[PDB]
């Protein structure tokens, strides 16, 4: 071929028939891991 | 040799010579609630010795004509230690109880109480008396504390349900001359897994003498009775300020 340039979604479904489990969890401190700061 | 006994639990013990077996109500211990039964998502406290102990209240005094008396639990000992400050400081919870009554007489007294627990004790009035008002009775009546009150018409049972088919209930009897002690083990009844301590009742505990007292003149005429209580598996969540009532 002479003309090189003419030779050329983000999420799925899943089944959730009940809502979700809740894990246990305990405390936690440190530093650079900070899961309730956001940017809206 | 099974009239002796002893419950130990926490930092108290009780000793008895005199006595029947323990009444296990439905048959069924105390536990903790497990997550299949929870709703609740967070972490409930567990104290396990400063609330799961013996705890003795007021003790009344058996007269020849005593109509009889009530608790209602856990408001008994929602004032009272460490059970009676985590009650206030948290919005749910959950526990079992051990209930024991107690009242020695001698050789020469008669005498019997039916002790019962009747889960959601709801009371009522005389609805004064020609049954026109609509009355309600009031909060001293309804959560009476560690005092307890006395009741007014026993053979209703204050409810319009009669004192002779209470023993469909779990219970126990003080037949003066048998045992001088009674102890029931009640697990958490309701039909939600953790609830308010404030607002609302479990059981109460009906000590009622279906045979009156008797004795002959010069024997002891001061004859009293003791209710000694101990929470088991006092689970508490939901917390935020004290809250009194």
């Amino acid at each position: 071929d002479p003309i090189a340039d003419m030779i050329d979604s983000l999420t799925a479904l899943q089944v959730l028939p009940t809502a979700a489990n809740t894990e246990a969890s305990s405390h936690r401190l440190g530093t650079g891991v900070v899961p309730a700061l956001q940017a809206a | 040799s099974d009239r002796v006994a002893q419950l130990t639990i926490g930092n108290s013990t009780i000793t008895t010579q005199e006595a029947a077996n323990i009444v296990i109500a439905y048959g069924e211990w105390p536990e903790y609630c497990p997550d299949t039964d929870a709703t609740a998502v967070d972490k409930p406290t567990r104290p396990d010795v400063s609330v799961n102990r013996f705890f003795t209240l007021d003790t009344k005094s058996w007269a020849k004509d005593s109509k009889g008396w009530y608790w209602k639990f856990p408001d008994v000992l929602t004032e009272v230690g460490v059970f009676g400050q985590n009650a206030q400081f948290h919005y749910l919870y959950r526990s079992g109880f051990c209930v024991h009554v107690q009242c020695n007489a001698s050789k020469f007294h008669q005498g019997a109480l039916l002790v019962a627990v009747l889960p959601e004790y709801v009371l009522g009035t005389i609805a004064g008396g020609t049954g026109n008002e609509n009355s309600h009775p009031p909060y001293a009546t309804t959560q009476p504390g560690q005092v307890g009150a006395v009741l007014t018409h026993p053979y209703v049972l204050d409810a319009g349900i009669p004192l002779s088919q209470l023993t469909v209930c779990p219970h126990q009897w003080i037949n003066l001359r048998t045992n001088n002690c009674a102890t029931i083990i009640v697990p958490y009844m309701n039909t939600v897994p953790f609830d308010s301590a404030l607002n609302h009742c479990n059981f109460g505990l009906l000590v009622i003498p279906v045979v009156p007292l008797d004795f002959n003149a010069g024997a002891t005429s001061e004859i009293p009775i003791t209710v000694t209580i101990a929470p088991m598996c006092a689970e508490f969540a939901g917390l935020r300020q004290a809250v009194k009532q």
